[PDB]
């Protein structure tokens, strides 16, 4: 037996090491997922994430720590047939603009837009965050045109305070599940450091929550 | 005036012309023929093989030439060139993308071709002299997706997208030569015949289309199904083609007759049917559902002829080889394992 | 288009040590097992080494082992061989040889250049007579005989046929006894059955002419015959 | 009478054939377990089968008509590998501890870190390190008895328990501080925080009611070589070769994933 | 606009002349196939070790 086969189990086992040692260099790394809207704010948040067709993909680093993140909007086609190959990710991005309410049904849109990502059957596990883009730009929208414009069913005042905390708690009631997962908000600003910061946190966050979930202290 | 709507109402008066015009001529079902028929046995087949090499996601696979090579893609941009005897892999080839749909083999031995969500099918070499795993071409005409392509032949390829059409591409000049523009549906899966003259693509709009290679042009348009189509496979002879879809029922569809002749439904779970394939005689349909399941169903019973063990996640590529002696289901927990 | 660098030195009295070099460029020199070919001036092949590619099989024949060493530098893409205790029967031509050993390869395929050094129980393979007239037309039946059945129920039958050019290096013909090597021509109809081979060279032209070697590679080391070459008259 | 105790003995046995093993499968054929955080759960499991099929036979032969045979010269060796592979499983117990300690101390940046080949270092580390305890009953020289001079048992009994049980017990509730701070829709929480203590609780419980005992009569042995009832100390001993077959049954059911690779396990014959 | 509700027209215009077959005769066509070839599927029927190179 094994004529050349002494040579053969050879290279059968050094491009076998070769995928182990390749594929923990891959599985060791952290991934961000980011969804979005239809140009909504997927090109403000990336400015600071720069650099160390379909889909294309960011590789930056922070903390000596490299991230990477997929996007989503580059592909002009339905969701039902490839969201599932975009599991085992650690953190979902949903960037929501806030100027759009006026413009037609796009923040009625989006809210169903997150209703289908927060009930799938394949992310039951990863915890998602949403930002809220505009925050200096959002400021003077209340004064013309008031937030119940196509809302009958809720009174309010015409503060600041009370329209950017509405459309935070009208986002974060819309799961029907609460347990597994967390929805972070954070409204961003123009500044480079605290703009992604929390978000590093966040992730923190999430594997001390995964690690909750592998000692079984949770 | 506003004859559009007239134009419109012409879809409904030819259809109901042309196509319900089968009930003096559809006549014949398959209970009086496949009466007096024998059935195959319940059929006891184990797990010969065991691949463990991957660490991700498995549902691209195609047969090499002479029964022996295999070809799979994981999640991690990895294409591996496996073989069936000895449990060896000769090929390890990095890919610039991570994610990929699907993937095929040359019919005469060569070329290797995959592709996913970057609309880049790539076709790659392995007979070079010259480091081994090297880029011949890298294709780029689509915006969507690419969800499976197949080889005519050294020079051409015939691929299909989520941009509601599939393509014949050229390998000699690098550009494309037809576009089969007029289809509804996102194109989810293909299959041709063996002399490469016609194929049958799938779709999200339930219909199952028979194209044309040469001339460019729609031949035939069927219909049938509740839902979306994931695997369509074509039978040895050129008669027939199996269509599966999300509704538990997988149909078979007929060319010469024009009628849909036979539904496969599993009224226990009703999870979707993500792979077909044929035997090499007929009378064996496999069936690889989304209840951790590969099925064997017979052509002409519609009963089960047995049943095959799962995985830890669901059986998303089958495959019988060119002589009917090997069958390859892939699953998502990197276990392609070999039956009898 | 890949080149083989190679080098040279003077004549050694018996009992030096050195050291020779075999560089490579072109393909991806880590992923070939490498052999050492060394040809006496009496037209014999004999083998000398192999390294595999993982550095984790070495590989000698019998009148080889002790004082050879065998070493090669990947980033640097070179083959080294240190010689220690050299005679006066031991030094001849050289090649380095780059080898893969997978389903559907070509093991010695392509060599190189080599070195030139001078002074001052295996398998038995038959190969006679080295004295065959042929003319550009005539056919040949080069006798080939092996006493080891071949047959592994495999069913690969591991017999090489070379042709040497004269002036230069040797190259492929037939590998695994029913293939063809790349850039060779059809002419090579090669067949046989267990114990028995034939290599039917039809339609012959006055262009290839040279010393056709036969391989046999079942078990190691490389065995070999004497040699069969044509002539015109 | 008695050999039907020993009996239960050999089911004791039996279950450490059961589990630990059975551990090592479900490291070798899964998805989900691919973890590098196993390798000392297949290493404890190592350690539990070698502490069994090698110690525990001739325990039983030792303890039922009580006289030492089957050579002369094997007592040596038998006290180094009860040493040895006892101790090795302590300090696998305080390495995964303190592996958990790491885990949600620094989350980014220490998953950069946690590779299978520093795993494999702390494994040999360890092992290592048992091998330098069960080494001065090899070097420095009918009942095979346990008893070395004064310098040897205070410094062996430190570094085998004193030492390891102190940094899992002070590990363990930094532990339980951590997730305190990261619990804070109210159900959910309030149970949730009796699930996390009672797991804590029953971590460093067992192991101290399951070693210390035998430990505190070994070691006040050299503090004042002034009891020795002889009943209570076979009895320690025993229970200290208990956690070889507890250890399967608690670092297992408290995650989704081994309970699911076992049901996976066990519905495949039924 | 119009483009679209002409080339439907076109394609029910030309899916209109097919000579089709019987669906008895592309039935006994399937049986005849499956018949005939009985005989070369070894998956229908199990093959022994010495026709197998897998066991
Ligand atoms: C110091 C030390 C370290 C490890 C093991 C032991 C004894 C032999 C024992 C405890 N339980 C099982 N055997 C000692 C004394």
């Amino acid at each position: 037996l094994s004529a050349e086969d002494k040579a053969a189990v050879e290279r059968s086992k050094m491009i076998d090491r070769n995928l182990r040692e390749d594929g923990e260099k891959a599985a060791r790394e952290v991934k961000l997922l980011l969804l979005g809207a239809g140009e909504s704010g997927k090109s403000t948040i990336v400015k600071q994430m720069k650099i160390i067709t379909g889909i294309v993909e960011t590789h930056f680093t922070f903390k000596d720590l490299h991230f990477k993140m997929f996007d989503v909007g580059g592909q002009r086609s339905e969701r039902k047939k490839w969201i599932h190959c975009f599991e085992g990710v650690t953190a979902i991005i949903f960037c929501v603009a806030l100027s759009d309410y006026d413009l037609v049904n796009r923040m009625h849109e989006s809210m169903k837009l997150f209703d289908s990502i927060c009930n799938n059957k394949w992310f039951t596990d990863t915890s998602i965050i949403l930002f809220l883009n505009k925050k200096d730009l959002f400021e003077e929208k209340i004064k013309k045109s008031p937030l119940t414009i196509c809302y009958p069913e809720y009174a309010g005042s015409n503060t600041y305070e009370e329209a950017a905390a509405y459309i935070q708690c009208q986002f974060e009631d819309l799961n029907k599940r609460k347990d597994t997962k967390e929805i972070y908000t954070h409204f961003t600003c123009a500044t480079d450091t605290k703009n992604v910061q929390f978000v590093f946190d966040a992730v923190t966050d999430v594997i001390i929550k995964n690690n909750l979930k592998d000692c079984g202290l949770f | 005036q506003s004859e559009l709507d007239q134009l419109r109402q012409e879809a409904e008066q030819l259809k109901n012309q042309i196509r319900d015009a089968r009930k003096a001529c559809a006549d014949a079902t398959l209970s009086q023929i496949t009466n007096n028929i024998d059935p195959v046995g319940r059929i006891q087949m184990r797990t010969r093989r065991t691949l463990r090499g991957h660490l991700a996601k498995i549902y691209a696979m195609h047969w090499g030439t002479d029964s022996r090579l295999l070809v799979s893609a994981s999640q991690d941009g990895k294409l591996i060139i496996w073989d069936s005897y000895t449990t060896n892999k000769v090929h390890a080839i990095p890919l610039r993308s991570s994610w990929v749909m699907t993937c095929a083999y040359a019919p005469s031995g060569n070329y290797v071709a995959c592709g996913g969500l970057d609309n880049i099918c790539s076709i790659y070499n392995l007979k070079t002299r010259e480091g081994n795993v090297r880029v011949s071409r890298e294709l780029a005409g689509h915006t969507g997706y690419l969800s499976c392509c197949r080889f005519l032949d050294d020079n051409q390829i015939v691929t299909s997208s989520g941009d509601t059409t599939c393509a014949l591409w050229d390998i000699e000049t690098g550009q494309q030569t037809t576009t089969f523009t007029g289809h509804t549906g996102d194109v989810m899966s293909l299959s041709l015949a063996p002399d490469t003259r016609l194929f049958v693509s799938g779709a999200c709009d339930a219909s199952a289309k028979l194209w044309d290679v040469r001339e460019g042009m729609c031949r035939q348009t069927f219909t049938g199904h509740e839902s979306d189509i994931n695997a369509i496979c074509f039978f040895p002879n050129g008669n027939a083609f199996a269509t599966g879809s999300d509704d538990a029922t997988c149909r078979l569809f007929d060319l010469r007759a024009d009628q849909e002749l036979m539904t496969y439904s599993h009224d226990n779970i009703i999870c979707g049917i993500t792979s077909v394939s044929f035997s090499k005689s007929g009378r064996l349909l496999l069936a690889g559902y989304d209840d951790f399941n590969c099925n064997v169903w017979d052509a002409l019973k519609a009963d089960r002829a047995g049943v095959l063990a799962g995985h830890d996640n669901r059986v998303s590529c089958l495959g019988v080889t060119d002589d009917g002696m090997a069958v390859a289901t892939g699953s998502w927990d990197s276990f392609l394992k070999i039956w009898n | 288009d890949v080149q083989l660098v190679e080098s040279g030195g003077g004549l050694v009295q018996p009992g030096g040590s050195r050291k020779l070099s075999c560089s490579a460029s072109g393909f991806a020199f880590s992923s070939f097992g490498m052999h050492w070919v060394r040809q006496a001036p009496e037209k014999g092949l004999e083998w000398v080494a192999y390294i595999s590619s993982g550095s984790g099989t070495i590989y000698y024949a019998d009148t080889v082992k002790g004082r050879f060493t065998i070493s090669r530098d990947d980033p640097k893409n070179t083959l080294f061989l240190q010689m220690t205790s050299l005679r006066s029967e031991d030094t001849a031509m050289y090649y380095c040889v780059r080898s893969i050993y997978y389903y559907g390869s070509s093991p010695f395929d392509f060599w190189g250049q080599g070195t030139t050094l001078t002074v001052s129980s295996d398998i038995v393979m038959t190969q006679a007579t080295s004295s065959v007239p042929v003319t550009p037309g005539e056919s040949v039946s080069i006798s080939c005989r092996s006493s080891k059945s071949l047959l592994h129920s495999n069913g690969n039958t591991y017999l090489y046929w070379f042709l040497q050019r004269p002036g230069q290096s040797p190259q492929l013909l037939i590998y695994r006894m029913s293939n063809l090597a790349s850039g060779v021509p059809d002419r090579f109809s090669g067949s046989g059955s267990g114990t028995a081979f034939t290599l039917t060279i039809s339609r012959l032209e006055a262009e290839d002419v040279g010393v056709y070697y036969c391989m046999q590679h079942l078990e190691y080391p490389l065995t070999f015959g004497a040699g069969t070459k044509l002539e015109l008259k | 009478a008695t050999a039907a105790i020993a009996a239960a003995i050999t089911f004791l046995i039996l279950f450490t054939i059961f589990g630990n093993a059975l551990v090592i499968l479900a490291v070798l054929t899964s998805r989900s377990l691919r973890a590098p955080q196993n390798l000392f759960l297949v290493s404890l499991a190592a350690a539990d089968i070698l502490v069994a099929t090698l110690i525990i036979p001739f325990s039983l032969a030792n303890e039922l008509l009580g006289y030492w045979y089957f050579r002369r010269t094997w007592c040596e060796v038998y006290l180094a590998l009860d040493v040895l592979f006892c101790t090795s499983s302590i300090v696998h117990l305080c390495a995964i501890s303190l592996d958990r300690y790491w885990a949600v101390s620094r989350a980014l940046e220490y998953n950069s870190k946690r590779t299978p080949r520093r795993i494999k270092c702390i494994i040999l580390t360890v092992w290592l390190i048992a091998a330098v305890i069960s080494l001065p009953p090899l070097i420095y020289k009918p009942q095979c008895k346990l008893n070395q001079e004064a310098w040897y048992i205070l410094a062996s009994s430190i570094g085998s328990f004193f030492a390891p049980c102190l940094i899992m017990i002070l590990v363990y509730l930094r532990i339980y501080l951590i997730a305190k701070r990261s619990n804070r829709r109210r159900r959910a929480q309030l149970t949730r925080e009796k699930r996390f203590t009672f797991v804590l609780a029953v971590v460093i419980g067992v192991f101290v009611l399951c070693w210390f005992p035998f430990f505190f009569s070994y070691s006040l042995g050299a503090i004042c070589p002034c009891k020795v009832p002889h009943g209570l100390f076979q009895f320690f001993f025993w229970i200290g070769y208990c956690n070889s077959s507890l250890n399967p049954v608690i670092y297992t059911i408290f995650n989704q994933d081994f309970r699911r690779a076992f049901r996976r396990i066990l519905c495949r014959p039924w | 606009s119009i483009a679209q509700a002409r080339k439907l027209v076109e394609q029910l215009k030309m899916e209109a002349n097919i000579d089709r077959i019987k669906v008895s005769k592309a039935a006994a066509d399937l049986m005849a196939y499956c018949e005939a070839h009985a005989k070369e599927d070894p998956l229908l029927t199990p093959v022994p070790a010495s026709e197998n190179p897998f066991r």
